[PDB]
RNA sequence: AGGACCGAACCGACUAAUGUUGAAAAAUUAGCGGAUGACUUGUGGCUGGGGGUGAAAGGCCAAUCAAACCGGGAGAUAGCU
RNA sequence: ACACAGGUGGUCAGGUAGAGAAUACCAAGGCGCUUGAGAGAACUCGGGUGAAGGAACUAGGCAAAAUGGUGCCGUAACUUC
RNA sequence: AAUUCCUUGUCGGGUAAGUUCCGACCUGCACGAAUGGCGUAAUGAUGGCCAGGCUGUCUCCACCCGAGACUCAGUGAAAU
RNA sequence: CGAUGUCGGCUCAUCACAUCCUGGGGCUGAAGUAGGUCCCAAGGGUAUGGCUGUUCGCCAUUUAAAGUGGUACGCGAGCUGGGUUUAGAACGUCGUGAGACAGUUCGGUCCCUAUCUGCCGUGGGCGCUGGAGAACUGAGGGGGGCUGCUCCUAGUACGAGAGGACCGGAGUGGACGCAUCACUGGUGUUCGGGUUGUCAUGCCAAUGGCACUGCCCGGUAGCUAAAUGCGGAAGAGAUAAGUGCUGAAAGCAUCUAAGCACGAAACUUGCCCCGAGAUGAGUUCUCCCUGACCCUUUAAGGGUCCUGAAGGAACGUUGAAGACGACGACGUUGAUAGGCCGGGUGUGUAAGCGCAGCGAUGCGUUGAGCUAACCGGUACUAAUGAACCGUGAGGCUUAACCU
């Protein structure tokens, strides 16, 4: 349940630390990104010699949220914070090379298979 | 907001087309004391359906 | 006298 | 409602082991890993139990790689293969929502032992 | 918007209601019959009967509880000593309402509510 | 084909072998009993009229009782018609069980939606609310403006205004039939249907593909 | 020690909502400034209308003030309605 | 103008908690405010709580929410010290 | 610039994006020395701008407790 | 000019079409993809932000698209009041000055209880020709009508290659709408618990009042969205621009003059809601009523006596129905409400007693005690026969049957 102004943590060695969502892509007037949706972020904080610098504007798939994800049986997977994985604009696809923290199977998404193949859990 | 013209006496009449009261038609008489009383209510001398309930 | 009615 | 009970309980599990909030359970859950169905383990502290017949459920909180992961199981879904009590917890409170505001060391709950 | 909700609000706030019915279950119990508006009278049955019920089992717990509700030992004495054993064998309906017309000064629907045996 | 009249029992769920929870509405469908057939010759259209359930005899009226008596079925809580369809054919007194649906696959389900009473514009029409703050005076939930100026100089018919919402006829289309069990008078359809538990439902095989 | 600090009384009157045929011809509620000083208050006194008084706004001078109120000149005059 | 939520100087200062004449609860004393009875729609007023988000509101963070004590530790630029 | 018409001047900073803000330039339409010029610690219910927290301000509204609104009785207005 | 308040915002919209997107089509300096231009088309759809009062504009980032206009430059007895905005003040500029600016700047009162029209809802009345209870037919009315992406066809047609389709099919989304409470959650001042200050019930223990529900932690029923189900359609008819067949007038040609085939989100249908006050008051099924008398200007006349059905309504108990009316359930041959029993649920191990400890407190009895609107039961309490309203066989004419 991410939206404009929402701050998110980064879940990779992209160098970004705190990104803010400035757009929920995928539909006119569309108000939330979640589950494993693709938002557009600016960068509010990055480490000193990362692959992205602060102020940079690119995209990112959301991979962990407080609102979480339901399953065909009714149950819910919740997360303590909101996390995304930076992708680059004219390619989606992840800038980083490692992934941190758990991710959910919803990412099965062909193009995000990399993200699952890395990444510790679920 | 107030009226632009004085309403007519006729109109007053029509507006009150519905405030007639309805008399009751529902009194009954206690079989054991013969005082009138509304249905499902007790009587003045405290009778209800024949037995003397209450007692004040 | 003070703009809008009646400020 | 008498019909609905008929429908519901003929769908209920008759072996849900006992556990209470505080207990540490390991839930074994069926999942399709790529091309494989396979049991998978989720273990953590029971912070809440929703007691309602077929709809009964429980929230199990676990700290995965740095932060919390709560997941609410639906006790009677086929997805839930088995439930297990790794450690009986001692708390007094039905809903343990306060553990969220606690990290690592504060998070610990006394063992019930008895 | 009320769907399936119980409980009359009697144009009062929560505490006040509770106060009043405490003050009124005691009345009914003491006098075994009182006169009140029909609405209150009907609510009263919800407060007063379960006291009676409670009283059908004399213990310390139960008296203390009947003191928690009511907060008057004369009354918690009567339940238990008289009333509980009176209604020992009757499954509820300890109380009964008799509609009795209309209040002069405001036209409120009145009723009597009484213990089912009085004699007093 | 025709449809039956039932009762809304409540909702629950059917867990499926492969770990899906299907949300279902539990609809009672006691045998419907045909109280009248109608045809061209006699009515100018073909249809069955049916009853179901039962009615306290005291609360059955002389007229009602007459009409029932004729068809030789016992009273039921009401009457409902179903348009016959060139082919369909029934006879007075015939009994129709929920198994009418032992396939169909999807059904349309009509009921009387729960009653919200006098709804305002926000709830009734999703009218978006004015400022809570920033100067607004007594005008948060109120409906805004309701017209232009001299031109119309009136308000247009069908204007979204506040009023009764709920408690009206609503159909919900193409719900998957989940189960049909006549021995138990059960129809399980997937999804919520109109009306509070207890009230009447009309299940017709879904009209849309 | 201090036209010192925080804060009740007391003096004030920055924001908002309410009220706007008000509970009130200026207030109520929640917040707000001063609060040993150029502080604040009771009683009585003095200044009078082209006059007073004014840490000055044309402020205040009995619900008012770019000239108070009352009575008079007086039926001012009104090429206007 | 009212049996008016306004205005009006001085005197008295109990118990527990508290720095206190603040505040909460009490004592003495005084009161429930001169239409009530029911309903538990919209909308208004006055409050409580709120998933995820967190100023994206708006002229403006207006309004809310937040902060809030005591004692220790410890506090930058700048400075008329 | 409480002063600049042209004007959102230009450049730099901050922002994903800044007609405002800040630092700069000088082409001051139309600054300037007790009609005081320029600075200035502290003070300010003073104007503009940023940020942390905070939040129903907002996405987008839900529920709830109360006073009206609604119903019965008594009294009983108003502007026009 | 004895008062027609205003820029922008908010809210709510409603039309036009010179159409922004989506649909159809002609030409193209149209290979494909993608464009250009024009014709047809108004069904639906048609962005959030940074700055500024702005509208606009620029900029950032979306989108299929971010249409242009009318509506007192729509919308202040609907809100706002930043712009405009009297009185205070200041700068610059003008003026000897009072002052002034169509320059700038800081501050700065937005009243109105709705009679009528209109609109949204909801009742009362009468009518529909004896009265009544139902189920209908369906004239008319309203709603709805959006669209991304991916996959197949197909890496095919096309193309030197890059790239890359038409036609058709399949999925899954965005925004919107409706329903619902099963799930996930919110709330839950009527449930349970912890806790501060103080007062009380003599004291202890145990409780209760007040302090925002004192402050909090949870939470039932209900309500509810963020929650989960469903929708937009397909199909059909007649068309728009347009493409044509046959074909003369005009030996040829010609979509047209006669005749014939096609052709779009527009239209009529198909879908959903209302709907016989459709006074053109319709249809079908059922139910109930089978006394006489007087008078007058003697007629669809007026009255009286007796009668009083079907049904309605009343009263009571009530409801996921509700402002009030209304609608639904039930009234003893009874589960309608309250209570009561059992269960559930929530809270989370009461009181009391015992043991341990100097004590705070712990442990045992104990998953205890308590537990709302919930489920399953139960006549204990309350739902008294009655009253009222509604009548007593139902006009004339013609026709068709009928004696
Ligand atoms: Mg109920
Ligand atoms: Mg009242
Ligand atoms: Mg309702
Ligand atoms: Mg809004
Ligand atoms: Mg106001
Ligand atoms: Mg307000
Ligand atoms: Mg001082
Ligand atoms: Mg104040
Ligand atoms: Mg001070
Ligand atoms: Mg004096
Ligand atoms: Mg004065
Ligand atoms: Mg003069
Ligand atoms: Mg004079
Ligand atoms: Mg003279
Ligand atoms: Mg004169
Ligand atoms: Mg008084
Ligand atoms: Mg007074
Ligand atoms: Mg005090
Ligand atoms: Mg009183
Ligand atoms: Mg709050
Ligand atoms: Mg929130
Ligand atoms: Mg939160
Ligand atoms: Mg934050
Ligand atoms: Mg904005
Ligand atoms: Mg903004
Ligand atoms: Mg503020
Ligand atoms: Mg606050
Ligand atoms: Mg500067
Ligand atoms: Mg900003
Ligand atoms: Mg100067
Ligand atoms: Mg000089
Ligand atoms: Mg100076
Ligand atoms: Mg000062
Ligand atoms: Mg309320
Ligand atoms: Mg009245
Ligand atoms: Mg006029
Ligand atoms: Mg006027
Ligand atoms: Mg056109
Ligand atoms: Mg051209
Ligand atoms: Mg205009
Ligand atoms: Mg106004
Ligand atoms: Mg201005
Ligand atoms: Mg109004
Ligand atoms: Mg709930
Ligand atoms: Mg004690
Ligand atoms: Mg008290
Ligand atoms: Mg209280
Ligand atoms: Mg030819
Ligand atoms: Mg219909
Ligand atoms: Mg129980
Ligand atoms: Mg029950
Ligand atoms: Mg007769």
């Amino acid at each position: 349940m991410i939206q404009e102004q929402t701050m998110l943590n980064v879940a990779d060695n992209s160098g970004a630390r705190r990104v803010m969502c400035i757009k929920v892509l995928g539909g006119s007037h569309r108000r939330y990104a979640g589950v494993g949706d693709i938002i557009k972020i600016t960068i509010k904080e990055a480490i000193p010699r990362g692959k992205v610098k602060k102020g940079d504007v690119l995209k990112a798939v959301v991979v962990r949220t407080k609102k979480g994800v339901r399953r065909p049986d009714g149950s819910v997977i919740r997360f303590d914070g909101n996390a995304c994985v930076l992708l680059n604009n004219n390619s989606e696809q992840p800038i980083g090379t490692r992934i941190f923290g758990p991710v959910t199977r919803e990412l099965r998404s062909e193009k995000f298979m990399k993200i699952i193949s890395l990444a510790p859990e679920v | 907001a107030v009226q632009q013209n004085k309403p007519t006496r006729s109109k007053r009449g029509m507006r009150r087309s519905h405030d007639a009261l309805t008399a009751v038609t529902s009194l009954s008489v206690d079989k054991t004391s013969g005082e009138k009383h509304l249905r499902h209510h007790i009587t003045a001398d405290g009778y209800y359906r024949g037995r003397k309930v209450i007692a004040k | 006298x003070t703009x809008p009615f009646x400020x | 409602s008498n019909i609905i009970k008929q429908l519901e309980q003929e769908q209920m599990k008759q072996d849900v082991p006992s556990f209470r909030p505080g207990d540490t359970v390991e839930v074994k859950v069926w999942v399709v890993e790529g091309s494989k169905k396979r049991l998978q383990a989720f273990e953590g502290v029971v912070i809440a139990i929703r007691n309602r017949g077929l709809h009964s459920a429980f929230t199990v909180r676990k700290i995965s790689n740095g932060e919390g992961v709560e997941r609410v199981f639906q006790t009677h879904s086929p997805v839930v293969d088995s439930i297990s009590v790794k450690r009986r917890g001692a708390v007094r409170k039905a809903k343990l929502y306060y553990l969220r505001e606690r990290t690592g060391k504060a998070a610990r709950i006394k063992e019930r032992l008895n | 918007m009320r769907h399936r909700k119980s409980g009359r609000q009697l144009n009062r706030n929560s505490s006040h209601r509770q106060a009043m019915f405490r003050n009124m279950a005691g009345s009914l119990v003491r006098h075994e019959i009182i006169k009140t508006t029909l609405p209150k009278a009907k609510e009263l049955r919800r407060v007063v009967e379960p006291l009676i019920t409670l009283a059908k089992t004399d213990s310390v717990a139960n008296r203390r509880l009947a003191f928690a509700r009511t907060r008057d030992n004369e009354i918690v004495a009567k339940l238990f000593n008289e009333l509980g054993p009176r209604f020992a064998s009757r499954a509820g309906g300890y109380t009964r309402i008799l509609k009795c017309g209309f209040r002069a000064g405001d036209n409120a629907p009145m009723a009597y509510i009484e213990l089912v045996d009085r004699s007093e | 084909m025709i449809g039956l009249v039932g009762k809304k029992v409540g909702m629950t769920r059917i867990f499926t072998e492969d770990g899906v929870s299907i949300p279902v509405t539990v609809i009672e469908v006691e045998a419907n009993r045909v109280t009248q057939v109608k045809d061209l010759a006699n009515d100018g259209y073909r249809a069955i009229q049916v009853t179901t359930g039962a009615k306290k005899a005291n609360r059955v009226t002389k007229p009602e009782a007459g009409h029932f008596a004729k068809a030789g079925v016992e009273a039921g809580r009401g009457l409902w018609e179903f348009r016959l369809a060139e082919g369909e054919e029934f006879t007075v007194g015939q009994s129709i069980s929920v198994e009418l649906f032992a396939d169909v696959k999807k059904v349309d389900v009509t009921g009387t939606s729960k009653g919200k009473g006098f709804a305002g514009t926000v709830k009734r029409w999703n009218f978006r609310t004015q400022d809570a703050t920033h100067g607004n005076s007594l005008s948060h939930r109120v409906p805004g403006s309701i017209g232009q100026n001299q031109t119309p100089g009136k308000v247009f018919k069908g204007k979204k205004m506040a009023g009764q919402m709920g408690n009206e006829r609503v159909t919900v289309q193409s719900l998957d039939v989940v189960r049909v069990d006549a021995e138990r008078n059960l129809l399980l359809v997937k999804g919520a249907v109109p009306g509070a538990t207890g009230s009447d439902l009309i299940v017709k095989p879904a009209v849309k593909a």
